DNA sequence: ATGGTCGTGCCGCCAATAA
């Protein structure tokens, strides 16, 4: 017969509009033209399915009555056929008698009992969800939606190269791609695994706005896009990462454009056309996106910002053709991630910002703090205002044509060296749910489905969609002070997955109705939890095995290091996930059950430790540390071995390894210490690298005068040199820093402070005592650029004579400058941001003291302590 | 009434020896901790001081403390005020009585409030006593009755052999009756 | 839309019962 392969990358459906419908997008090979092409099949005929549970004896829904006849299956086909089927209109179905398995947190169900399983087509409407009879207890799965089922039914995990029996043609073309086909039902779609994924198209785009001084509304004058045609998942980012690039600019409305402009851009000979109104540039912009038929669009602020104003554009100056930005033909757009996502359907999108955030911790997200820590370069920021002066001169529009254009190849090579596709690519694959949902972040998602496919893969059923506490982990009591011989740091290696294999904890095996359930008879079978969360395990060690290969190029490392983070999240997430009150999936006396255990093994391990005399000062839900009081390598080595060993030897599938050894160790709190980490070298040397934890140091929130300080007096404490000399170096620094402060000497960069924001800048009522709500409220009301929840606010304290708090003098760095009765509070920050840190931090040692930190800052100790004369 | 140059003169002669003490260490450590402060706060309520007077007296004090105005108003002002019922729930309160200031809330390491019958040692107590210009005589009546659990009767003595009078006639239950009475015969 | 434990900086609020 006929039959083509097919390999897809997204699905799309909508029960309102085309109910029992799923859309399929993908590439496809040609011979002719050797070189894949953007496809779409169709697949119908896709039918609900039903699950209903037989009573063991019927009831009358009045009181209950039980004549005495047993109750048979065909009583409740019956039941089904002349009742629940006249009454909600129901025409043509399916039904056999299968067995299932139930092991969820509905009660009155056995363990294995047989169902009624009835298909009928999606067009017939819904039954209610808590449907009872005479003869039926329960009813499953009324409101499975189509994707989900037709996913769990055909066994696909995530994208991979799919084969269609007897396509069909359609009479009507549907989508914006070259070649289309159609499925009668989804028996004829089948999968396989031995072929290589192909090459995909990439493209990357910026814009810049432009606020109308008129009304308050905002428009786009410039963009431009860079593309590349054969962008591989499955190897490194090519070089160079782009073959082609494009560019228009447009007017606003009354500005012209300066004279011979057309001149110097033929001079210049680059590919930019210049475009009358922003009517023609959208236009252009659409038929581009058309012709070049991207598969994967990436962008700063995508999600947040620039998908919306960009629809909102398209609608109010009425571009033809609006669909052409998605692979789909519509009429009307939604209006709100879920209206942008419903917009661009077909398409997949990438956000560098929420992929970022996802996978590395940095002080900020904007785009120039992501350049000067990624890519290690500095971004120019042009201000928003001066985009109306700049376009007087030929110049300056190149110059922000040529800005734009770099913005736009920075986003390209942050996206190629963060390496986000493959590793999003890897995770669908391993979850199997859909790859573009798994660029928009998020946890649960790839748990429940992960969860869902573990489940119907071993003949189960799943509960239906919907629509602190409990005790934690356990931290010791520190002994706060100031250690100077070698200290031990045992861990543990993925604490919670292997308790979870070694006691057996999954749904099936512990028997539940604030109690702990008991443990789990040891005889019974491997659950289905420790089995798939095994894979994962198996999957971070292979990572670390092809970590621990010597001779690796540096940013591989880093690479590899990414990865097994990612890994390692993934497969802490799915115990996180067993206490989300939301989740599918909730269960509180299981993640109760994995916490007590835990408590009880860190508090065996502690006593058994504590029973070799040996001192016990920290430890955090799975850490011991050693006071060995030593000064040898050797022994300490030794005795960290043999304690390894005594570990080891009681469990079966815990491990136990000497995560580092200290030379010196400064404990102030719980969560908070310094120390120096011993890393060997070669020929039996070691090198010392200064390491933090949960200082204030590390927060955000603080002035860098005062991290830096706070730095400074870490690294003098922790030296080698004697204790008289480190208070002279202290002392001497701290009058160097009041001396400077005063003199005004300090670059003004750094002042700035850095806090995030939870909410709206409006749903704050406490707004007259934040400071960095009130900054936000004045760059929103009187700015450009939006802030918005998830964002940081930069703010700096300042002198303004009001006789106010000092929580109520916050302004922006940019608005210092600019006015002239604005001056940096040298007091706040003397007082408030360094004096603290310093107390803090020298409060375990002697010899220095809050007063003599005052008076060597050139402070007034007249407040601290002083009272007694 | 009661003005700022006669507290001093009040407490060396009527007030009882804890509140006197209580005096003392706000005099020279320009600095109370909490008890101490609620103590002083509501006697100088009882005795009739009103809002105006015993803000400006402690602030004035803590000035002396040499900490800003605008740490005071933000930090005990509210406390000041609410001990008033002037906020809050806006519930006037009543001193402590003396039963509970030798019972209940007793005092700690760096707490001057309490009975000093009960609480300080006797030891520095007859130095205390010898700075009060007490007869040995009382002294040895005084320690004598704290040996035997006597703390009323004590300060009952106390105050009789200290105004001159050999009958209080009066059932001591409270620092603000002790002064009324000491009032009444003074004045 | 993963779980819990820990600390640091801003605010407002309370106790009391003779005569
Ligand atoms: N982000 C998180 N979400 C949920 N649980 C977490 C998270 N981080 C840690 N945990 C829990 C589960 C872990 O078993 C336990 C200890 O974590 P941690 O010490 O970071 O690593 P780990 O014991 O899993 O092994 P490894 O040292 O190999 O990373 O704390
Ligand atoms: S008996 Fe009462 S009034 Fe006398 S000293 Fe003790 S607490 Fe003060
Ligand atoms: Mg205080």
């Amino acid at each position: 017969e006929q039959v083509f392969h097919f390999y897809w990358l997204d699905a799309y459906e909508d029960q309102y509009n085309q109910p029992g419908v799923v859309f399929l997008f993908g590439k496809v090979w040609i011979e002719s033209a050797e070189t894949h092409v953007s496809c779409c099949v169709m697949v119908k005929n896709i039918e609900r399915t039903l699950y209903f549970l037989p009573r063991e004896m019927k009831i009358d829904l009045n009181t209950g009555k039980e004549t005495g006849t047993p109750i048979s299956m065909k009583d409740v086909y019956e039941e089904f056929d002349e009742k629940i089927a006249t009454k909600y209109k129901i025409m043509k179905f399916k039904s056999k008698p299968v067995e299932k398995n139930y092991a969820f947190e509905i009660p009155d169900v056995p363990e294995k009992s047989e169902y009624l399983e009835v298909k009928y087509s999606a067009e017939m409407p819904q039954l209610p969800q808590d449907l009872k009879g005479e003869t039926f207890s329960h009813v499953f799965g009324t409101n499975t939606s189509s994707l989900e089922l037709f996913l769990m039914n055909r066994k696909i995990k995530g994208p991979c190269w799919l084969e269609v029996k007897s396509p069909q043609l359609l009479n009507q073309p549907v989508s914006w791609c070259k070649v289309e086909a159609m499925a009668l039902k989804p028996d004829l779609v089948n999968v396989i695994k031995d072929v290589s994924p192909p090459p995909l198209v990439v493209m990357a785009f910026s814009m810049k706005t432009m606020q109308n001084a008129k009304n308050h509304q905002n428009e786009i004058i410039a963009m431009a896009a860079l593309v590349h045609h054969s962008f591989a998942l499955d190897k490194a980012a090519p070089k160079p990462p782009f073959q082609s690039h494009f560019c228009v600019v447009s007017k606003p409305k009354d500005c012209i454009f300066p004279y011979a402009f057309k001149e110097v851009i033929e001079k210049k000979n680059v590919k930019v056309e210049v475009a009358a109104t922003e009517r023609t540039l959208l236009g252009f912009f659409l038929a581009k996106v058309h012709k070049i038929d991207p598969d994967i669009i990436v962008g700063h602020n995508i999600y947040g910002f620039e998908l919306e104003v960009l629809l909102q554009r398209i609608n109010v100056c009425k571009a033809p053709h609006w669909s052409k930005i998605g692979r789909l033909k519509r009429s009307n757009m939604p209006k709100l991630g879920f209206g942008e996502r419903n917009a661009t359907c077909g398409r997949m999108i990438c956000d560098v910002e929420i992929s970022a955030k996802e996978l590395i911790r940095c002080k900020s997200y904007h785009l120039s703090e992501l350049v000067q820590q990624i890519l290690k370069t500095e971004r120019v920021v042009i201000p928003m205002e001066n985009i109306q002066n700049m376009y007087s001169e030929s110049s300056q529009l190149l110059y922000l044509l040529e800005h734009t254009w770099k913005d736009a190849k920075f986003i390209l090579q942050i996206m190629c060296e963060l390496n986000v596709l493959p590793l999003a690519l890897q995770i669908t694959n391993i979850a199997g749910n859909i790859m573009s949902r798994t660029l928009m972040g998020g946890r649960s998602e790839r748990n429940e489905f992960l969860l869902l496919h573990a489940f119907y893969e071993n003949n189960y059923i799943v509960p239906d969609k919907q629509i602190a506490a409990y005790a934690g982990g356990l931290v010791l009591d520190p002994k706060v002070g100031f250690y100077d011989k070698f200290i031990l740091l045992l861990d543990f290696n993925s604490l919670y997955p292997s308790i979870i294999q070694e006691f057996n904890i999954c749904f099936t095996t512990v028997q539940r109705v604030e109690q702990i359930p008991e443990l789990p008879d040891p005889s019974l079978e491997m659950g289905i939890l420790p089995r798939e969360i095994r894979k994962l395990v198996e999957r971070r060690k292979q990572v670390k095995q092809l970590m621990k290969q010597q001779d690796l190029n540096p940013d591989l490392i880093l690479q590899y290091d990414i990865r097994q983070k990612a890994l390692k999240l993934t497969a802490n997430s799915m115990y996180g996930c067993l206490g989300f009150s939301y989740s599918r999936f909730y269960a509180k006396p299981l993640a109760a059950l994995v916490t007590y255990k835990g408590r009880e093994i860190l508090m065996h391990t502690k006593e058994m430790v504590q029973k070799m005399n040996l001192e016990v000062i920290y430890g955090d839900t799975d850490s011991i540390m050693i006071n060995t009081n030593s000064t040898n390598l050797e022994e300490v080595f030794k005795l960290g071995n043999k304690v390894k060993s005594e570990v080891n030897k009681l469990y079966k599938l815990l491990e136990i390894d000497i995560d580092g050894v200290f030379k010196s160790l400064l404990l102030l709190k719980k969560k908070k210490y310094a120390a120096l980490v011993v890393e060997p070298t070669s020929d039996g040397n070691y090198v010392t690298k200064q390491e933090l934890k949960g200082l204030d140091i590390v927060r955000r929130d603080w002035c860098d005068l005062a991290k830096d300080t706070g730095n400074f007096v870490i690294g003098q404490i922790l030296s080698d040199q004697s204790r008289d000399t480190i208070v002279e170096n202290i002392q001497k620094r701290l009058i160097e820093i009041g001396e400077n402060v005063l003199n005004g000497s300090v670059p003004v960069s750094q002042f700035e402070i850095n806090k995030a924001l939870t909410k709206d800048p409006q749903d704050y009522p406490d707004k007259k005592s934040l400071p960095h709500v009130h900054v936000a409220l004045w760059i929103n009301s009187q700015g450009g650029r939006k802030v918005k929840a998830g964002d940081t606010v930069s703010y700096v304290i300042c002198q303004d004579g009001s006789n106010l708090t000092a929580s109520q003098r916050a302004y922006a760095p940019e608005q210092l400058q600019k006015q002239d009765n604005l001056t940096i509070d040298t007091q706040y920050y003397l007082a408030q941001q360094i004096h603290p840190v310093v107390a803090r931090i020298c409060e375990p040692i002697d010899g220095i003291d809050a007063v003599l930190i005052a008076t060597w800052l050139g402070l007034d100790p007249t407040q601290f302590r002083v009272h007694h004369y | 009434k009661i003005s700022l140059d006669q507290i001093d003169l009040l407490s060396t002669k009527s007030f009882p020896p804890c509140m006197r003490q209580l005096h003392k260490a706000l005099r020279e450590n320009h600095h109370l901790r909490h008890g101490g402060r609620m103590q002083y706060g509501l006697f100088l309520k009882g005795i009739g001081l009103t809002l105006e007077q015993a803000l400006q007296f402690w602030k004035q004090e803590f000035i002396k403390g040499k900490m800003d105005p605008d740490k005071f108003d933000k930090g005990y002002s509210y406390n000041i005020r609410h001990s008033f019922g002037k906020e809050g729930k806006r519930t006037d309160y009543t001193p402590f009585s003396c039963l509970k200031i030798i019972l209940s809330n007793p005092p700690s390491q760096g707490d001057y409030h309490g009975c000093p019958f009960r609480h300080s040692d006797p030891e520095l107590l007859k130095q205390k006593l010898q700075s009060y210009k007490i007869s040995p005589g009382g002294i040895s009546q005084i320690l004598d009755l704290v040996k035997g659990t006597h703390y009323q009767v004590a300060c009952q003595k106390y105050f009789e052999m200290i105004h001159n009078v050999d009958d209080c006639g009066f059932s001591l239950n409270h620092p603000n009756q002790f002064f009324c009475e000491s009032q009444r015969i003074l004045n």
